[PDB]
């Protein structure tokens, strides 16, 4: 049981690690995500103004 | 604009059919993982009557 | 029409909303019930021991 | 032990949901990102062919 516990541990180690990993990612990707949607709405405004 | 919106609004609609659809399957395991427990606990009740 | 589909689809994310957090709680819920059920059955071990 | 296998068997599968809820955000936030991008390039085209 102990083995088994060691196992266990690592596994939820590995699964905490990734876990930080993708929600970092995941914060980066959200910040570029918005600035892309304002970004966006910015050329469809000079789209406006020069078409 | 409103089709851009439309569009992207059917794709996150699509992406939470799917994140039920995954929800809803490992809720099924968990039934199933009690309902044996269930008759597990059936058995022991019948070894408790035999003692 | 694009207007109304759009509307149409808001309101099909909101409700696939409310129900995701709908199946959350079940799930909960029953997760608790296989915790209560596993104090059951760490009881009837123990009484199992004692006859 | 057997109560902190228990425990740690828990808190480390609800680890792997919280892991595969976030993978699949991963994907639907890198192919939306991957779009919008796409769009950039498109109105940048358009605005420079109308100015």
């Amino acid at each position: 049981i102990q083995a088994e516990e060691r196992e266990v541990s690592a596994r939820l180690a590995a699964a905490e690690t990734a876990l930080g990993e993708s929600d970092a990612r995941r914060q980066t990707q959200d910040a570029a995500l918005e600035d892309n949607a304002l970004e966006i709405d910015r050329l469809r405004n000079a789209l406006l103004q020069s078409d | 604009t409103a089709i851009e919106r439309a569009d992207q609004l059917a794709k996150s609609a699509v992406a939470q059919e799917k994140a039920l659809k995954r929800a809803e399957e490992r809720a099924q395991q968990l039934r199933a993982r009690l309902d044996a427990m269930q008759e597990a606990q059936d058995q022991v009740r019948r070894d408790s009557a035999t003692h």
